[PDB]
RNA sequence: AGAGCAUGACAUAUACUGUUGUGUCGAUAUUUUCUCCUCGGACCUUGAAAAUUUAUGGUGGGGACACGCAAACUUCUCAA
RNA sequence: GGUACAAUGGUAUGCGUAGAAGUGUUUGGCGUAAGCCUGCAUGGAGCUGCCAUUGGUACAGAUCUUGGUGGAUAGUAGCAAAUAAUCGAAUGAGAGCCUUGGAGGACUGAAGUGGAGAAGGGUUUCGUGUGAACAGUGGUUGAUCACGAGUUAGUCGGUCCUAAGUUCAAGGCGAAAGCGAAAAUUUUCAAGUAAAACAUAAUUUUGAACGAAAGGGAAUACGGUUCCAAUUCCGUAACCUGUUGAGUAUCCGUUUGUUAUUAAAUAUGGGCCUCGUGCUCAUCCUGGCAACAGGAACGACCAUAAAGAAGCCGUCGAGAGA
RNA sequence: UUAUAUACAACCUCAACUCAUAUGGGACUACCCCCUGAAUUUAAGCAUAUUAAUUAGGGGAGGAAAAGAAACUAACAAGGAUUUUCUUAGUAGCGGCGAGCGAAAAGAAAACAGUUCAGCACUAAGUCACUUUGUCUAUAUGGCAAAUGUGAGAUGCAGUG
RNA sequence: AACUCUAAGCGGUGGAUCACUCGGCUCAUGGGUCGAUGAAGAACGCAGCAAACUGUGCGUCAUCGUGUGAACUGCAGGACACAUGAACAUCGACAUUUUGAACGCAUAUCGCAGUCCAUGCUG
RNA sequence: UGCUUGGACUACAUAUGGUUGAGGGUUGUA
């Protein structure tokens, strides 16, 4: 899950995990919160291992 | 570290100064990570000081390319709008100075047979 | 309403992000003299009229 | 996938789970539900429009030739 | 004529943190009176007498204005519509509530107080925490208050199409604004081209756009999952749109396996020729008397037809659900 | 050319362009210019009148704007563009001659600044805008020259006046 | 020490009075500056902890250059970034989101285009 | 070719040129 720009269409979302992560995207889902913020449920492909993923990013 | 002077900046090349953007712009990546996660120290607060430092590389390769068109479009009429002299709008239309108070043959030729004598008057 | 439009949707986020209350260190500044917030709204009792 | 689901017989302590059986016949009347089809009536009242889509017809024009190499925006089947 | 208030000009070698203004008061007074001086108490930084000149200059009333307060009244005001709760337990500082769970008596009675949506609302949802205020009694609870979270789509909608209508486009008009026009204005105002020849050449003007989360309109369902979302996530099985790719309506008589008979083979006929391999002809699919049928079998434009495309009351029959 | 049958030309009236270059809308409100225009009120009623050639409405500019160098006064011994103040003057006039209204010349000040066209026997288009090329020195809707390249211009551009 | 009447004292309720004043108002002076080079205005975003106001525009409570020359402060955190310059002013550089006269068409829509240049995935 | 992403542009009215032009509107060498 990330916090997004709020004009950033999910082509930008999974363009932009690309260039920081270096993995791959199965789906994106986009949501905007009631406070006004765009999320997006990245979920990666079945080889990239979202642990191995957010304790490289810095979280968890 | 030091504090990224926009003074040493400017003797940097192109190259240099897009290869030091991403880097600052990958600290605040990694800063604003560690905002939301419990950022150990009390704050890394290296938000604002890397904030401020990527709008000094942005506005000294801004304006080493603006500085850098306007060596360009010398010589040229039909300069850019922007490389063009914003004053005001009632300013910019108001018959430029150089044919506001230039002049008829007619008043040119009154002009150089009586000129104002200069003169005192008592006995 | 459930189908809203997106300009809805973000005058009535931020009126929701407003609906906070002073944090209070802010009467510890010197000199201070915001007490309460004064445009706290509830949902029930003031409309937001949008 | 005795799928899955649900009812149900045990077994396994949170010790990070397995399992045996069932799930079958018949026939009502729902003028009171929803759909489908039929066939009507009232009217000096006759009960929308457009994108969209298809079939046909037409003049030209396109292709196709056997001693076989083919084809097919192919109104066919599949794949990325 | 006199007295209160505020100022300005002079004046008092005025007063004042050793306590000014103000206020309070059975301190003592003075004045016919308006009012004044004084003590003490509170108060904490300014103020008074005189001469002149003044002015937003004196309040009991205006169903005066603003604010505060009293009775009435702690109440014979009242908190009585929608049948109704009771037991025991736990929690707690305190329990009739909403706090919970158990048992139990009842009600809504499905045209519901059940379950979902559209307007509208906007975080009220949910978890944890909770103290005042609020919940016209209480409150340990809350649609309250603090903190944290939560809304996932090619298939559901919007978006696309028009309706009634609307906004604009220069015929126009008006001093203009603008018509509370509806312009229908407007030399070629619009189309068309695997795009041409003694005009390239055939054709059309109501311009334009908006206006339906109930009309029209491509495509998805189940099982599972959460504190909080699901035709959206998960698993499983499909589908639509667009763009490429692959397969696959034309695997002959001659003559290879084969002496012809044939076999590979939607598959030839003709005439002669040593027969023919010589020569020549031929495939934009077949079947059925028909109603019509099959896996495909000349969307490149014109033309016509149909679908979209429809009201209301009834109705035999059929299936579904119950 | 033009039996609207081969061209060719040139003008004139009009088009078209996501052509090159440019220009214009909107804001403010105190003053300013152009317009449109009431009624309360007063007249002890009320219609003309008054309020008012004003509130409101509409449009357009500038640091001021408008006005402005006589188709003006006077009747003198004559004055001499505009605008502002003083006075004229609550006057002359105007008015249900009622309510009411109401200027100007002269005089005294402040300030002072004057001019340009069209139209004649100017008497060689004697002019202008582009564009390009030399080449000056703002970051120039500039400076000069060259080609006088393309156009405006004889349905009249400059100079004189 | 029922209640009542009256007075003062103490406590309350209330917020007058007086004294204050980074605010009004009135008079005068100097000056002349918006916008198709996108104004005024609107909207939403932006702070380590911020809701408002104030400031601003993804470079987002700032900003180049200058001036001055040690702070900013509610709390942290850093200032080894005076001693090659904090915080402030100043502002001439760069910049300024969606809008708005608002200009591809619309807009109770973050709706629908075209033309073009590039990159990022076939060949 | 292929989908995405980023950028430049695409309003109207006008002036002057440019460029393409219309007109049995006047005419002309043939």
């Amino acid at each position: 899950v990330f916090l997004t720009h709020l004009r950033a269409n999910k082509n930008h979302v999974r363009a932009a995990v690309r260039k920081l992560y270096d993995i791959k995207v199965a789906k994106v889902n986009v949501l905007i919160r009631p406070d006004g913020q765009k999320k997006a449920y990245v979920r990666l492909a079945r080889d990239y291992d979202a642990l191995d993923i957010a304790n490289k990013i810095g979280i968890i | 570290m030091v504090k990224v002077k926009c003074s040493e900046l400017r003797i940097k090349d192109k190259k240099e100064l897009t290869k030091q953007l991403d880097e600052l712009k990958n600290e605040l990546l990694s800063l604003r990570v560690a905002k939301v996660t419990g950022g150990a120290p009390s704050k890394l607060s290296k938000i604002r000081v890397v904030r401020k430092a990527i709008a000094r590389v942005y506005i000294v390769m801004h304006q080493k390319q603006k500085e850098n068109l306007r060596k360009v479009f010398k010589n040229k009429k039909y300069k850019p709008l922007d490389l063009r002299k914003k004053k005001t709008r009632a300013i910019r239309k108001a018959l430029s100075p150089r044919d506001a108070n230039r002049k008829t043959l007619k008043e040119i030729r009154k002009r150089s047979v009586f000129p104002q004598r200069k003169f005192a008057v008592k006995a | 309403a459930a189908h809203k439009s997106f300009r809805i949707k973000q005058k009535l986020a931020k009126k929701l992000k407003q609906n906070r209350s002073v944090p209070q260190w802010v009467r510890l500044r010197t000199g201070n003299t915001i007490r309460y917030n004064a445009k706290r709204r509830h949902w029930r009792r003031t409309k937001l009229k949008l």
